[PDB]
């Protein structure tokens, strides 16, 4: 038997290996071919529980350059270097997020 | 029976009640008498014409048959088809509605099997019931979680265990990664675990593993319960605890119950998980009895935030459950146009046998909004309730992850799984333990009808 | 199912819930095995044993196939009798006793049909129910009407 | 006569009757059958009258009936009455009124110069109608957490005098030396100088305090008899709205209705309910008029409690009688029916009563781990305070149940045990110097396999 | 013990209870020892002392035992009294004097027998108690009812009635001229009769009486119940329904349970007909055990308006009944008791009297008492309502005996027989089977005080 | 002499701490009652949860005391710094029959 080692988590995609540029690449275009918009948040750490992260800018609305938004993620981060870095996709059909994973634990 | 109940050139109103019969005739009975037997069976039931119906207008105040067609396959059935007006019926009462079209004529003895396949909800009725207390998107939003399926495990065995020893094993699953951990059908309060222990032992359990995870945790306490006095007694004292979600039988429990239990999780916003216990004495005999998808209307109706979905059939019942407008299609046993306007949808629970393997053609059949309930296939895990968790939670996202890349999941089913076990020895270990367009069309037709209307 | 659910020499008390189950098998499954089945699914519903099973006393806490018997007149089918004991219900529950029953095992794809026949509700569960609210005797005293059966009529 | 119609030797009682046992002294002149007969008489359809309104009803279903009669070993002047009742003749879930039934008339038989209710069978199907332990030990002890040992209280003397702070001051002071429980006495209701719901507060107070500087869950039996079930209520709730985990009724002085009220209210509300049994040697001292303390052991059973003052060979089986899910027959130990409990929980065994140290080895050895040890003087007594009379018991406790668990004899090796503890425990070594289940599980898996066979 | 407890200087304050116990005690112990032990454990549980005990005023705190007595009789019995301040004990509440009276010294190891005898309840106290709901005088007022002792029957079999043939009985007794039926003991809400719907069939039987006499009818429903919530409810149902009466089990119900529906049948205009189930238990054995006339005190506190009450007898009535009963060892009264301005509860005579008892029940009990006829009534061979008129034509005359001077008991058997050559009703049955004491004291005081 | 305050830890917290010999014969004493062996650990301040952490899973049908000893040892050395507690789950009365702090 092996002992499961217990830490914080935080959500879809967190069970697995962060993510390099190609995966978050591809999750991107993912939710720009969905036709969802691409959104980006960063809170501190120690709050990624709460409902609302700062929202850095304002969400993609009509983004098909999947760049654009790896860019906006690296501006963020280079903003808040301590904060958790949040992407979400909205879909305004469900008023729902598509999808959502963190790209930065902090 | 014929000569009043039999209107072929009747066509249906939009504000009626439809009703889809398989109908087993007897050997000498034809299929226009039959159908109108069964329309006059399920709204008048009359046997003999007397002088308080001249008192009514006789002409409204009737189910009718207006269509009848072959079963593909049968040449012994036939499809019935039956208007019923919406004013036959109470308005926000599935209790009324049900027992007007089931409640006498299944006893029909001119018939040999009589089957109930669907029924078709009226907008103008659909908008006095109160449906979903929440439904899937504002339950997100409640638990925020988004982008994959819901994991949920249900605690074994469902008889012997002690509230602390219960809430044990729920929060050994709710740590290693499940959102939900779930009461049995059968668990209410019995005398190895009266209720209100469970309730307070499963709370402390949620609590310690939602602050060891920091993600939302939730446990479906079920308040099924001899009295609606209990029953409330026990939602309520969910909500005082601080408890996110609740669970009902809502066939065994009934209607009237399930009902009044919808009405009171929106008003207090609790979540609301429902299970079909029972359902197979119903719905299961092709030729006798209420197909499920009618159960499933009933029930986003009647009220709750999950349902047990449990082929073709399967697929329709789900849309049925979770889309917004649903077109016939009789491949999938969807005999009528199921329109639910704003009324939200429900998330489908999959249950049943279901371990690692079956993690793929799950995320595929069923996609993200569904939740995953595993049995044995948590708690079996060689390395206990954690370990077997977070296994299944590895094997969903990285389903969740190679679907969202485009890769056809269930083909490379064990190929997935395989580049995930590399960095979980948890999912490993569990893979050597057991062996081996919905959505898209009911947006189609609101933005058509949002720049055309009719039309 | 059958080495932990097949009890034939277990005799039930009378503090057990009893029930008959009409099983018709599917073609391939003896009827020893299938009584076993029908008791497990309709009390422990076990696909696989875990750990904690173990921390439970499994022999108490389990419906038990106890008894089989012939249909008269029908070789495919087969009567299931099985004892369920007091503690897996609520008091006062049909509800309870119902779901319990019935709530899953009607499901069970091992078997071409099943019909509950019969329950036996031991009198010491009978002592927590509210019974009717009345009752026959009650009735007649209230309604002064005695000697001759009660005349209704349902409005149509 | 009664005999004809209640002297009925060839019944044998149906499993749903209740039966009782009286030993019955007669007066000189009476026989033994006619005796019983009357007693049966007097305790269920109170004649031996025939009157008209008899003739509408069963007279042989609604009565009582004795259907034995035994000798009383070594007395010769008295003899056993073996009666039943047919589970009908009762209001169901009502203690009060079997209990009214058949105690509340017969006992003023001027044709029998002694009567003692020495036990009484309750069948399954009655004990199902009763309320219950509000939680029972299992329970409590998980609410509680705490396991592998008995349970430690001290009652706080003087019972009279004492403002609400200075009393919840010597309740810090108990608790914090590591007992788990501190007492009201039973006379501690609301009285002019310390009235109750100031009381409620200081020793919440102190209870919080004490919880907080030693890491262990503490709890004080706070007295809610009352004069009206109103007052009872009221003092329940304030001690549940402000945090208490346990309260205490005198379920005698106050009565079996308010007692079941209560322990309804308790299971309601998470409160674990101490009971104490005031009054009860009024009933159950004289061995040849009144009821014996084991009968008073069932009623609180049924009615409800988590703890029970238990207080050799009957006081064991009482105790068994408290605990245990079954108890099988035994007139070695008092016990004159089998009595079967279902999954009606257990009662913790409470001791009390001129305690200190040196009683540690003998109780741990008789009560046994589901048990609560009560002291008095043998904590407030100390010479170095409160804190270190709890911490001298706790630590002898604890070290008579790892003595026990590594097999040995504590009893026989008491002072042994003792001493080497004292090396490590200045408060336990001037202290010195200052002063069954077996069966019932044996029966269930039996059960299990073989069912009624 | 002696040291602390035995106070023989020590003379009781008027607001100090008293309490008085017959003490039997093992050969080799002196009296005062034990009367010291009593008090002692009655009151403070210990003799030792720790240091809890010095935070407080221990002279104030405890019982005292001020005297000692000889017992007629028994040379290996004393009596002890002892002395109680009244701050030992919450107000309103026998609940809490009775338990810190008898709660724990009866299992004292050092007595062979302990035997409450008496306890004085001081004025002081006695007014924080609700006491009876109405009392004699008010009850009579309510029911129109002077110059006779009342009648009752109490209903049997005890089992297997139905509510509608209990409610039969009930009518065929009340129409007889019986004021009152009783509910037994042991009827409480059995199987073979649920309690709402023999309250309904019995109040129908009370109602249709009533119209067919012009006598105001009652029947004492039995409220004792398994929980107060079930009793409150019984209670509150006989309320609505019209009612006048209802009956609780005190002891076996409990003195909290009773004291609550005392006060609530005074809020609610209800009489409560109380019943002594279980006293025998307790009060039977003259060497241990409380005497029935404790007993009687704390119901008067406690709440009642009837109380059955079976030379001790008549103490206990008059303590019963009477506003000040002077201390009279001859009937074991111990002390005096003055109860003030708190009514008087109406003394209850039942079991197996029948009409040739009547001339000594009038006799004995007085006009303010309620004769309670079971088989005495129903076992009539011409039916319930033959054998209701029989007795109440036996009470009516020898009530006009003893008004026109004669001798009750002796001229007895005279008195029924005259009367009955008006009644055949009565001829055929015969043939089948302190105030002026409490009164001299209120005008004495009113002239001079002491 | 006036009394020493410091946080406690249920059963056995009030004698010395136990060596090997001592710990071995309560889990002895377990297994002779029939009752399974477990081993639960959490954080310090975290002593009063009634939910610890478990080390691996309860040992059923464990005869062996050496077995469960060396499973507490491999606990402490996987969480230093956390309390370890042995506990013996009683299946018939569905409670535990014995609980400690093996290491505080």
């Amino acid at each position: 038997m092996q002992d499961y080692k217990q830490s914080l988590k935080y959500e879809t995609f967190s069970y697995l290996p962060p993510m390099n540029a190609e995966r978050i690449r591809a999750q991107i275009k993912y939710a720009i071919a969905q036709g969802w918009s691409p959104g980006i948040e960063h809170v501190e750490v120690k709050n990624s529980m709460n409902q609302y992260w700062y929202m850095w800018k304002l969400p993609f609305f009509g983004e098909q350059n999947v760049d654009n938004v790896l860019a906006e993620i690296e501006a963020c981060r280079s903003a808040y270097p301590t904060h958790q870095v949040k992407l979400v996709a909205y879909d305004n059909y469900a008023q729902s997020l598509g999808l959502a994973f963190v790209v930065y634990r902090g | 029976y014929r000569q009043t109940y039999w209107m072929p050139e009747y066509t249906p109103l939009d504000s009626d009640i439809l009703a889809c019969f398989k109908i087993t005739p007897q050997p000498g009975v034809d299929r226009e008498e039959a159908a109108a037997a069964v329309a006059a069976e399920s709204s008048t039931g009359t046997w003999t014409t007397v002088w308080t119906d001249l008192l009514t207008d006789m002409d409204y105040y009737k189910g009718r048959a207006y269509r009848i067609e072959d079963v593909p396959g049968d040449d012994a059935a036939f499809y019935a088809f039956i208007a019923y007006p919406i004013d036959l019926f109470e308005e926000g009462s599935v209790v009324n509605v049900f027992t007007s079209l089931v409640g006498n004529v299944f006893g029909f003895k001119a018939v040999r099997g009589l089957r109930l396949e669907d029924v078709r909800f009226p907008l103008a009725y659909v908008k006095t019931c109160g449906g979903p207390p929440h439904g899937i998107q504002v339950e997100r939003d409640k638990m925020n979680k988004y982008g994959r399926p819901l994991l949920g495990c249900t605690i074994k065995p469902k008889l012997g265990l002690s509230a602390k020893n219960y809430g044990r094993a729920v929060y050994e699953c709710l740590r290693g990664g499940l959102d939900f951990t779930k009461d049995d059908e059968n668990i209410n309060s019995q005398p190895f675990m009266r209720w209100r222990d469970r309730f307070l032992f499963v709370q402390d359990a949620t609590e310690t593993a939602e602050a060891q995870t920091g993600e939302r945790k939730g446990h479906y306490l079920n308040v099924t319960a001899p009295t609606p006095e209990e029953m409330y007694k026990r939602a309520e004292f969910a909500k005082e605890i601080g408890a996110p979600i609740i669970m009902h039988d809502y066939i065994t429990g009934g209607f009237t119950a399930n009902t009044g239990l919808a009405k009171w999780c929106q008003d207090n916003g609790v979540l609301l998980h429902i299970h079909r216990a029972m359902h197979a004495v119903i719905d299961r005999n092709p030729n006798h009895g209420i197909h499920f998808r009618v159960l499933t209307k009933i029930l986003r109706l009647s009220g709750g935030d999950h349902l047990h979905t449990g082929r073709a059939s399967t697929l329709g019942w789900i849309d049925l459950l979770r889309e917004s407008f649903i077109p016939e299609d009789r491949s999938r046993g969807i005999f009528f146009d199921q329109d639910w306007g704003s009324m939200p949808g429900v998330f489908a629970v999959a249950s049943g046998g279901i371990h690692v393997w079956h993690m793929p053609a799950l995320v595929n059949i069923f996609g993200d909004d569904s939740v995953l309930q595993f049995g044995g296939g948590t708690l079996g895990h060689p390395w206990g309730n954690a370990a077997g968790a977070a296994a299944n939670r590895v094997a969903l996202e990285a389903c969740v992850e190679a679907r969202n890349q485009g890769r056809d999941i269930e083909k490379e089913g064990k190929e997935i799984l395989t580049a995930a076990a590399q960095h979980s020895p948890e999912l490993k270990i569990a893979m050597e333990t057991w062996k081996e367009s919905g959505r898209d069309l009911a947006r189609a037709r609101r933005e058509a009808l949002s720049q055309q209307g009719k039309a």
